[PDB]
This record gives C-alpha cells, structure tokens and sequence, in this order.
C-alpha cells in the first residue's frame, strides 16, 4: 500500500506541474525525462519494487574526557523519520511524544502513521 | 516548506533538474519555479491523502528545537505500528509543527 | 536523625562571551529555545545534573546530590563547552542553595506549633497542609508537614542544614502526639 | 592555483549573494513579525537541505 501512494503522488505532482513547465517554455519531452530520471533512481537503489522499474582558574584543561562523540549522531545509512509534532512534553528526564503524519523507514522497510505516541527516558 | 526536498522523491527530482542544470535548465529560474511548485504539491498531498494511527516507546541521545522544528536522535529504540513489529538502535526524527 | 542533601544549585563564570546558537547545534543533549528560556539547557547522564548555560559565559549546575558531585559536574560541563573551541576559564564555583530532607519518625501536631510560636511560624491549610518555620539565628526555611519529615531549604553550607534540624528537634519533641 | 583565485572570487560572489539575501530579509511591528515568519521557513529549510546533501554524500 506504499508503492501505491508513491505512484499516486508522483502522478499527481507530474500532472500538476505540467502547466508550470509549459508556462516556463518547456517541451513535454523534458517532463517525461523527469519521470524517467525519478523512477530510475529508486529502481537502482532497490529499496523496494516499482512498476516503472519492471518496465588553576586560568586553564580549564584540568578536566580530561566528558562530552560524547557528536559524529555518532550522523550516519545517513540509518533510519530517518519525517513527521509533524502535536505536543512534546518533558518532566525531569521523562519525555512523551505526540506525533502525526509520519513516514518511517525502519530496518529497511517503509511505514506510515497518522498518529504516533512515544515514551523515552533521557 | 522546502522540507520534503530531503526525500527519495525530492532528490530524484533535483538530480533531474541538475541534469537539466548541465544541459538545458542552466541554473535557477525554471528549476527554482519547478521546486516551488513541488513544495505546494507535496505539502498539499501529505495533509489530505489519508493516514492511520498507533502508540509506542524509546531511549534518547540528542534534540534540537529551532524554527519550530524538533530534531531528535534515539538509541536502542523499537517502534511498532499496528501488526508490524520492528527494532532500531539509532533513529533520527525530524518533526514540523 | 541525619538530614540527607537532595539538591545543590551552584554557579561558575566561564569568563568569556559565548554564542548560544553554535553550542546548541554541535553539543549533544542540548536544547536552546529562545522564546521560552534565555539559556541553553544541557543535561549529562553520568552524574545526574541539568545545567542552564547563559550567553555571557555562565553556567548554573542543578540536580547534583552532594558538594563534590556538583563541582565535578560543573568541571565536566566546562570541558564540553571548551572542546567546541570557545575560549574557556573556570572561576568562582560557589554553591548558592542546598535542599535537604529527613524524617523525625514521629507524628507531629502542626496546629499546636502555630499556637505557641505564631511569631516565627506561618501556616494556612486551604487544601495544602504545611507549616513554614522561617528560623532567624541559622537562616533556613523549614517546611514541617503532618506525617513527620522536615524538609530544610536555603542553606549555603552543609553545617547549616544539620544545625537547624537539631535546633527544631526539641520543639517537635514537645508537640509529639 | 588560478583555482584558489576562483575560490576567492566565486566565494566572494556567494558573499555578495548573501548580502542580497540580507536585503531580501528586510522586505520578507508587522514588518518585524514578517521577518520572523520568513525565518521559520528559512534556517529550518536550510538545515533540511544540509541533511539532503549529507544523505547524498553517504550514498
């Protein structure tokens, strides 16, 4: 039910920008190249199948080592989540998340939610 | 929000406008106008293209709230939506209001 | 009974002007929302502590449960700020307030205390029972409730928390139910 | 090393473009408010673009 939404969105977007391309002075061939370029990169990645693809006071240095690795936070081969928040709450080190309209990619698979509620200790 | 240009969908598109950057759509102008159209289109489709809900749990590492956008990074976190069971030890969450 | 310290609010001047936005983007465990707070809130897991780092090179370390733990946590926050690269100094790590809690282990009659000590004690129930016995000779505000535990707040040094509890102990012993 | 001259120049052109953006800031009580309204969809969008570059580099 996900490849379907993507096709759905790609179709709608392509159809909805045609006039803009035309108003800007563009050949419909370019539009088709866009669709092809677009569809192709997903097929090359192979994350899922697609219909198109099939076709002292002075020195502070006295302290030695606390502050963890900032670089650990970024890999970009990890799991990224695009969503909206309704309410984010915290008490002491207890956080509660009230999220919505989210697209998740966990363990390689793609998931979607209208609402997501979570809990975590910091 | 030029938020969703960091999506498979959005990047594949740009890589198209960049093949035009080198051959036909030289720099911005056309390409920029197209991206603008994309912003309106992706935003519109998200808010009214349906959706399904759930509830879950996690462990945290960092956070960043600026421009009304929250960016978290959880560690050793597993999220389950409906039937689907899943695991994760490093997840980044970007959330707009 | 010996009171146990629960919070040390301590402050230290880092000595130089700090750009808050840069610190928030690179430091881990950091939140800097300008509309709500006027400072970066930074939290470390090893010794529990929440610290507000101000823009003029200042840092208020809260949440530490002993004196040495607070000095060490402030040193760690300073080290984290330095590794980013801003010039860093450590000056005047001075404790501001320490809150301590203890239990007398006996039921106490708050109403009676107000009758014989109206001058130093103020109590209004209104859905929140809690007698406040502001004491002048050792400056401390002690909140004594009905169960028994006497919390003590406002002491700048460890000795004051202990001295006040010993001073208030006879009064409670007299009103023991 | 004419490449270093390019870095000094194209980068200098980028700085003048940034100055042009600083002029856009003004146009984009009401006026003050509008600056913050546009800032909301400026730096956050820039951060999203930087994440898009980081993911592309990882690819």
């Amino acid at each position: 039910t996900v490849p379907k939404l993507y096709r759905s969105v790609i179709e709608d977007v392509i159809n909805d920008v045609r006039d803009i391309f035309l108003d800007d002075g563009v050949d419909e061939q370019v539009l088709m190249e866009l669709k092809t370029l677009w569809e192709n990169k997903l097929m090359q990645s192979r994350a899922v199948d697609g219909f198109h693809s099939e076709e002292e006071e002075e020195p502070l240095n006295s302290e030695d080592d606390v502050s963890d690795e900032e670089g650990q936070e970024l890999f970009d081969t990890e799991n990224v989540v695009v969503c909206q928040y309704d309410k984010i709450h915290r008490s002491k080190n207890k956080w509660k998340f009230h999220l919505k309209d989210g697209i998740m990619n966990l363990n390689g698979r793609d998931y979607i939610f209208s609402k997501a509620i979570g809990d975590a200790e910091w | 929000y030029q938020l969703y240009r960091n999506t498979t969908l959005g990047n594949s598109l740009q890589e198209s406008l960049d093949e035009l950057i080198q051959s036909q759509q030289i720099t911005p102008q056309l390409a920029l106008q197209v991206l603008l159209q994309f912003d309106k289109a992706i935003n519109a489709a998200l808010a009214q293209r349906v959706r399904n809900r759930v509830n879950f749990r996690g462990s945290l590492n960092t956070y960043r709230f600026c421009d009304n956008v929250w960016t978290f990074v959880l560690n050793d976190v597993e999220f389950r939506e409906v039937t689907e069971l899943i695991k994760v030890d490093k997840v980044k969450i970007v959330a707009c209001d | 009974i010996v009171p146990q310290l629960q919070n040390i609010v301590s402050t230290v001047n880092l000595g130089c002007k700090l750009d808050l936005k840069t610190i928030a983007l690179r430091a881990r465990n950091a939140e800097y929302n300008p509309k709500r707070f006027a400072a970066v809130i930074m939290r470390i897991r090893e010794p529990r502590t929440t610290a507000l780092i101000f823009s003029s090179g200042k840092m208020v370390c809260t949440g530490a449960k002993s004196e040495e733990q607070s000095r060490l946590a402030a040193r760690k926050y300073a080290r984290v700020v330095q590794k980013l690269g801003f010039p860093a100094k450590f000056l005047d790590f001075k404790i501001q307030n320490m809150v301590g809690s203890c239990d007398v282990k006996f039921p106490i009659r708050l109403e009676g205390l107000v009758l014989t000590h109206q001058q130093f004690s103020s109590y209004e129930p209104e859905l929140f029972p809690g007698l406040i016995y502001r004491m002048i000779k050792p400056r401390i505000v002690l909140l004594i409730f009905v169960s028994g535990k006497v919390v003590l707040t406002g002491a700048k040094v460890r000795a004051e928390i202990y001295e006040a509890f010993e001073n208030i102990y006879p009064i409670l012993k007299g009103f023991r139910k | 090393a004419q490449l270093k001259f390019f870095e000094q120049l194209d980068q200098i052109e980028k700085q003048r473009k940034d100055e042009q953006e600083r002029e856009i800031l003004m146009r984009a009580q009401l006026r003050l408010k509008q600056k913050a309204k546009e800032m909301q969809q400026q730096e956050l969008a820039q951060m999203r673009q930087r994440d898009a570059n980081l993911t592309a580099l990882a690819a």
